[PDB]
RNA sequence: CCAUCUAAGGCUAAAUACCGGCACGAGACCGAUAGUCAACAAGUACCGUAAGGGAAAGUUGAAAAGAACUUUGAAGAGAG
RNA sequence: CGGCGGCGAUGUCGGCUACCCACCCGACCCGUCUUGAAACACGGACCAAGGAGUCUAACACGUGCGCGAGUCGGGGGCUACGAAAGCCGCCGUGGCGCAAUGAAGGUGAAGGCCGGCGGCGCGCCGCCGGCCGAGGUGGGAUCCCGAGGCCUUCCAGUCCGCCGAGGGCGCACCACCGGCCCGUCUCGCCCGCCGCGCCGGGGAGGUGGAGCACGAGCGCACGUGUUAGGACCCGAA
RNA sequence: GUCGUCCGACCUGGGUAUAGGGGCGAAAGACUAAUCGAACCAUCUAGUAGCUGGUUCCCUCCAAAGUUUCCCUCAGGAUA
RNA sequence: GCCUAGUGGGCCACUUUUGGUAAGCAGAACUGGCGCUGCGGGAUGAACCGAACGCCGGGUUAAGGCGCCCGAUGCCGACG
RNA sequence: GCAGUCGGCAGAGCGAGAAAGAGAGUGGCGCGGACGCUACGCCGCGACGAGUAGGAGGGCCGCUGCGGUGAGCCUUGAAGCCUAGGGCGCGGGC
RNA sequence: AGGUAGCCAAAUGCCUCGUCAUCUAAUUAGUGACGCGCAUGAAUGGAUGAACGAGAUUCCCACUGUCCCUACCUACUAUCCAGCGAAACCACAGCCAAGGGAACGGGCUUGGCGGAAUCAGCGGGGAAAGAAGACCCUGUUGAGCUUGACUCUAGUCUGG
RNA sequence: UGGAGCAGAAGGGCAAAAGCUCGCUUGAUCUUGAUUUUCAGUACGAAUACAGACCGUGAAAGCGGGGCCUCACGAUCCUU
RNA sequence: CCACUAAUAGGGAACGUGAGCUGGGUUUAGACCGUCGUGAGACAGGUUAGUUUUACCCUACUGAUGAUGUGUUGUUGCCA
């Protein structure tokens, strides 16, 4: 009683019924198989970042006003594009009503 | 059935070009890859050390992390009905600089660029490529000349 | 066969099990009947009480219980002699009595 | 009930659910949980792994009573008394703080996982935490030992 | 003859609460008008939250209900949620709280009560604001029953952390084989 | 060291069990191919040397008022 | 249609269907196993009645109800239908849940700021006090504020409602980063006292865990699925 | 019908003895109540079956697989 | 995201293709079919060509056809 | 989409290409008006409809028995059964 | 130990219808020899041999329907009638040729064609009936028997 | 230019080498994790980059945790 | 192979034809020999003994009555 041995017949089929999916990237992405020398003192450094926290705050108040101060410191056709603009609700509105005002 | 061998089948795609035996030039290995950086793949068989497996053999991808003689690259590797992002260590000799996304940061420079400056000017500049159009309306010039007439060769049995 | 996810299981009915089985239908039954010989019990004893003689308190043993008292067997032979009730005459006039029990504290 | 069953609705259907092919025969893969470390290994290894060997020492008459020592975290432990009790020790003035007797409500340890309101109590267990007992001290009390 | 797929035509979205509860039906008639016929998207998530089952409506504790309205620019407004509001007994005090549910529990409704809050009803809730104006919708954690614990990739897969199905748990249940790498391999 | 009993002799109700038996009561049960094998001359008739095996079979009508008398036929069976 | 016609009481009108018959076209006998059945595959002469996924237990998930950090009297007890229902709380014993981890001994789930003092050589490496205090990043249903504006002769001029550039707090949830707990490993300096010990406690960095990180369970009912039971029904040698 | 034997290891009635992994056998695995390479009866027992057969109302909606890996696996399971 | 039945005997054809003298043979790749599916056409027909189906009326087509069976040339059809 | 059946307590609008108010104040005779709405209902648009194994939904399909209900039916005739009668429903069936 | 005495194409010889003789018109048969004996052989008994045999073969005489080559007669049937009166079997049924088809059709396609109800015969067909193929294979189904199979055990030997 | 050798089958690889000859050695050591390969995206085996020790070797850069790569191997229970 | 003869051609029809026969040979159970096997037993190696069932159904076939039509009947006929 000998049988087929193997195919690979409806399975590009079977694959496409839901759909080849690309594998979901995302932002962040997880830091497993890095480097552990470079990963603990990236940890080192996320540990401490809170140190220099007033330099921060320093020259995030110092950009502000040097910047915000900058800013404010120097601070188709004559039928067809008249009638688009007499037919548009808003822009042809006394316009409009001026043909009454004449047709009175 | 087949082997399950590593290397099975891999007789032309690991062997090395022709007149290109020995010596690997130095400027491989002298290469930057940072993370995220998008490589391509391609087995060096000079060195045994480091070498992908033969699936991963011109598949592209991402540089997740950099050792000293090697790097983890993130790779699309489809496995029948599902595509995994594959975490593999390969050394720096079976890997090169993919120029497939340099062209667009050649195109992001030359829109930000185009972006940047004709604002000024107030005119609109195009950014997005639009594709291979219908050829315009033509003139063509025979000037002097008739069109060459062309007919049919007879048959003549060559050999 | 197992399926996918799932706890694996021994149920013990292996045996002959079905001869061995025993409903409850005869509960409130009994319910009833033990109610009845309660209150015939109460009827018979008719100035003695009803639940039985006076039974001590007990300290249970084994941590998880040994801060709850609860009522033992009998008041102990020493705690009848402290008592200065006969062992005899305790049992009478209605003290449950337990030879058995030493006294440690 | 039966009328909800989906065997009602299987009237009239030649196989019952269970395909003319492989039919509903009797036990086709052995009873109960034959074959796992056969023939249904993935299954035994991909959902229960370390079904199969002997960890660890055994102990013979266990008595369960013996090792019994139910936990309290202290962002319980004011629980255990009423609300007149923490409300007259947070006005007084006097510093008398309550006792919290983890014993008389049922718990023999105190593990420290909770903040603990910012007032003073005296707490009996007949064990305690490390960081229950600094949290104790902490927002001042003490960690009184009993049996 | 189309070249259509029909395999997913029919959307498998709740129309109706399954419930045959009929004072949660009133309340879904209320809303269904009040979704339909008012411009907020309020309404309809209150609808949908109406429609769903008891596990996609997981209670919302005190403790939780105080941070989330705890957070700046959430004063004098109203916490709305479409289950359960259940005690939180590590919780020393309560603030006000103006509040509407479908139940709060009997200890909740006595310390938000005695906290001088409010407890309001969703018919209460539609006659206060018919938009929702000045509410914060909130949810218990979803993933907060036990079922997702055993829920995701198969422990005795790589850097599987799923709890496993145990009749009991010890130290001759499920520890031994592919758990230790003493005996045989580890996950 | 400590703890706990005092073996190799004896009796003892109650709670507990009860598909046999005596007498009952009940039922979201079954309704004569069902329910016990057995609603009835059922562990009967019948079978096997034996150990054993083992049925089928309820219903006129309210009341027998169960058709006197006449006639054909030897009668069964008819017609009135 | 604000257009008409004809036929009617014992021989006619209508009745798609329903009984029989006629004709044209179509049309091989069902069930089953099978790649393939009308098969020279098997079962079926006909009719009536009977005749096959049930019940119990466990588990899983989903759904409904009640109560909810609890929940549950199932066992016991008190007071025709009713062997029911009601009650008990100093009957919650107990189960499951609120805590995990380790083979076990065992242990067991945030911290920072300020005042005082090259001891060392916690500027670094503990304790006295006070204060603030349960993480962050991205996305995120909802919700909040509002540069302006939604006409009825036209300027104001107020209130209400609506819309809105932009900016916010951000539910659940996801991804990532930190943090905490138990096992184990590596490095390293201290802190404690009734007994200063082969004592006890602490830190930094990885790593194993079915964990924590402001609960979600319990009981009941329904449905499916997998089992142990005669186990959908009939069948051996 | 034709045949073997028909004074002897002959034929035959009744009584008696041996009983189921046992008896008895001038030996064929023959006979042991139409049953024998292990009788018959009842029970364990509704023994087990990856193997044949069957599996009972209507309408609506969706809609496959015969492939991967492991298995004393190849007429079967687990897994995707 | 959970639960999950059925399946885990396949077969046929263009093109590629291995063994075999070859086979309605045995074995693979790609895609489409048949199985699971009626309909028009190939007289007939699992798979070929056209085309996939709720119950109907009108119209029109595809692939096939148009002496008669048998709808359609019963055209004063073309050139051999 | 429809709770807007908003009626001498009236004023009968909201299909219309273009974010929002048929907003409100103050200075400069005859007694009338279809239907609807078991909201688990009703209505409107558009696209679609093959199906074995298998899954799910709806059954004012059917049987038996129980708990409620129909001031139900029934010796002036119940169940059952027969029928070239009348019908209904896509059908189960009635 | 290397098969001795004997015997043989035997009931034992593949090649093989062995070679020679004899038997016949003709003999793969028979008998007598021959022995290189696939693979004869001495109480796993060898060789012989009267008498006996419902034992297996060959030839001859005699006799005959065994046959050439069939025919006729008799009894009981069959046949018909009176009385009596079953069973097997049965999807529906029943005329063919070719085609295609699960590769041998009663039905389908295309043709040939087709006429009530019946009697005696008949054995071509119904892949006729009879009995879930006994041959073959599969089953993680058995049983009878054997031993150098695995694991035991009655008995028995031996020691304490 | 490798037409030699590199332990072997074959293929790939290799020339101031990966071959041959010396010198010194024991990275063929201890310990976490991650990954590839077969894959169900499980184990074993084999392999790959890291990291933490402690070493070898070289003037040093470096290189080494077996063999240039593709093969050379083994769960639970038990024993040691 | 003998003999005759004009010649002593080859085939098919489920390798036509067993409810037509026969049963010599294959191919059950009895038994002998050789070879093989420790053995039970094995042998496209010899040898001997070994139950051949049913038609009355439908068709086909062979005969036998008849059947529709000419009004009924009979005689004589014709030949598709
Ligand atoms: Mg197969
Ligand atoms: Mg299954
Ligand atoms: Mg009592
Ligand atoms: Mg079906
Ligand atoms: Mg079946
Ligand atoms: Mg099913
Ligand atoms: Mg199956
Ligand atoms: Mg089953
Ligand atoms: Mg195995
Ligand atoms: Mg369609
Ligand atoms: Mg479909
Ligand atoms: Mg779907
Ligand atoms: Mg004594
Ligand atoms: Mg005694
Ligand atoms: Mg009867
Ligand atoms: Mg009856
Ligand atoms: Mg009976
Ligand atoms: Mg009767
Ligand atoms: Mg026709
Ligand atoms: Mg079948
Ligand atoms: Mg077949
Ligand atoms: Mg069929
Ligand atoms: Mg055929
Ligand atoms: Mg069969
Ligand atoms: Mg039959
Ligand atoms: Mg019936
Ligand atoms: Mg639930
Ligand atoms: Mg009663
Ligand atoms: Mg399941
Ligand atoms: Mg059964
Ligand atoms: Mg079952
Ligand atoms: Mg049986
Ligand atoms: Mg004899
Ligand atoms: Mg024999
Ligand atoms: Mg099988
Ligand atoms: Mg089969
Ligand atoms: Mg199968
Ligand atoms: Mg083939
Ligand atoms: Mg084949
Ligand atoms: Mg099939
Ligand atoms: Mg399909
Ligand atoms: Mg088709
Ligand atoms: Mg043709
Ligand atoms: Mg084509
Ligand atoms: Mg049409
Ligand atoms: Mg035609
Ligand atoms: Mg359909
Ligand atoms: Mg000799
Ligand atoms: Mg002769
Ligand atoms: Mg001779
Ligand atoms: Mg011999
Ligand atoms: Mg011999
Ligand atoms: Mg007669
Ligand atoms: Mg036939
Ligand atoms: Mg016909
Ligand atoms: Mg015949
Ligand atoms: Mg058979
Ligand atoms: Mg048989
Ligand atoms: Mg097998
Ligand atoms: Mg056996
Ligand atoms: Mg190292
Ligand atoms: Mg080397
Ligand atoms: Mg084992
Ligand atoms: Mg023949
Ligand atoms: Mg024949
Ligand atoms: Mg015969
Ligand atoms: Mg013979
Ligand atoms: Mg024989
Ligand atoms: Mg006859």
């Amino acid at each position: 009683a000998k049988s087929k041995n193997h195919t690979t017949h409806n399975q590009s089929r079977k694959w496409h019924r839901n759909g080849i999916k690309k594998p979901r990237s995302q932002r962040y992405e997880s830091l497993k198989g890095v480097d552990p020398k470079f990963l603990r003192n990236m940890r080192f450094a996320k540990k401490h970042n809170k140190k220099g926290l007033k330099k921060m705050q320093a020259n995030n108040a110092k950009a502000m006003a040097a910047r915000a101060e900058a800013i404010k410191a120097l601070v188709v056709s004559r039928k067809l594009h008249r009638l688009a603009y007499i037919a548009h609700p808003k822009l042809g509105r006394r316009a409009r009503a001026r043909i009454a005002r004449g047709l009175r | 059935t087949n082997t399950k061998g590593k290397r099975r089948g891999t007789r032309y795609m690991f062997s090395r070009p022709f007149r290109k035996h020995g010596v690997v030039p130095l400027a491989t290995y002298m290469r930057i890859y940072k993370k995220g950086d998008i490589v391509d793949i391609k087995g060096m068989g000079t060195v045994q050390k480091g070498m992908p497996h033969k699936c991963y053999h011109g598949k592209t991808g991402r540089v997740y992390n950099v050792t000293q003689h090697a790097v983890g690259i993130v790779v699309n590797k489809q496995v029948k009905g599902k595509i995994l992002a594959k975490r593999i260590n390969v050394r720096i000799e079976h890997i090169k600089h993919s120029k497939s996304r340099d062209s667009f940061l050649k195109r992001v420079k030359e829109n930000d660029q185009k972006k940047k400056e004709a604002k000024e000017k107030g005119t609109w500049v195009q950014l997005k490529r639009q594709p291979a159009p219908p050829r315009e309306a033509h003139f063509v010039r025979t000037n002097g000349k008739e069109p060459e007439l062309l007919e049919p060769i007879p048959y003549e049995f060559m050999a | 066969a197992p399926s996918r996810n799932g706890m694996i299981l021994k149920p013990h009915f292996h045996k002959d099990w079905q001869r061995r089985v025993a409903t409850w239908f005869n509960q409130p039954a009994r319910k009833i009947r033990r109610r009845k010989a309660r209150q015939a019990r109460a009827r018979r004893i008719a100035p003695r009480p009803a639940a039985g003689p006076i039974r001590p308190i007990v300290r249970c043993p084994t941590v998880r219980y040994h801060t709850k008292v609860r009522a033992g067997r009998g008041f102990s032979l020493e705690e009848l002699r402290v008592a200065g009730i006969h062992k005899k005459v305790a049992r009478t006039i209605g003290i449950s009595v337990d030879p058995r029990r030493r006294n440690k504290s | 009930p039966s009328r909800l069953r989906k065997t009602r609705k299987l009237r009239g259907h030649v196989s019952h659910g269970h395909g003319r092919i492989g039919k509903h025969r009797k036990h086709p893969g052995g009873r109960g949980n034959a074959g796992g470390m056969h023939h249904h290994r993935i299954n035994f290894d991909k959902y229960h792994p370390g079904y199969f060997g002997k960890v660890g020492m055994r102990h013979y008459h266990l008595k369960r009573n013996q090792s019994f020592c139910p936990t309290v975290n202290l962002d319980k432990l004011w629980t255990l008394v009423s609300e007149q009790t923490r409300v007259n020790a947070a006005k007084n003035k006097t510093g008398a703080a309550p006792i919290i007797d983890v014993v008389r409500s049922g718990y023999y340890k105190v593990l420290g996982k909770g903040k603990l309101p910012k007032q003073p109590v005296i707490v009996k267990a007949k064990f305690f935490s490390r960081r229950a007992e600094e949290k104790i001290k902490g927002v001042g009390g003490a960690c009184v030992l009993v049996a | 003859g189309v070249d259509i797929r029909h395999n997913k035509d029919r959307k498998v979205r709740r129309k109706e609460p399954k419930s045959q509860d009929i004072y949660l039906r009133l309340l879904v008639k209320l809303y269904r008008f009040l979704a339909r016929r008012t411009n907020s998207t309020f309404n309809q998530v209150v609808l949908k939250r109406l429609f769903m089952s008891r596990t996609n409506r997981p209670p919302l504790s005190l403790s939780r209900m105080i941070r989330k309205m705890k957070l700046p620019g959430r004063e004098n407004k109203t916490a709305v949620v479409v289950g359960t509001v259940t005690d939180d007994v590590r919780v020393q005090e309560v603030p006000k709280l103006k509040v509407c549910a479908l139940r709060v529990t009997s200890r909740a409704r006595s310390r938000i009560l005695k906290a001088g809050g409010k407890i309001l009803t969703f018919d209460q809730l539609a006659l206060d604001s018919p938009k929702g104006r000045g509410t914060v919708l909130l949810s218990g954690p979803r993933k907060g029953r036990e079922v997702y614990r055993h829920f995701g990739k198969a422990p005795g897969t790589p850097h599987s952390h799923t709890k496993p199905y145990v009749r009991s748990k010890g130290r001759k249940f499920e520890r031994a084989r592919g758990r230790r790498a003493s005996r045989g391999y580890k996950n």
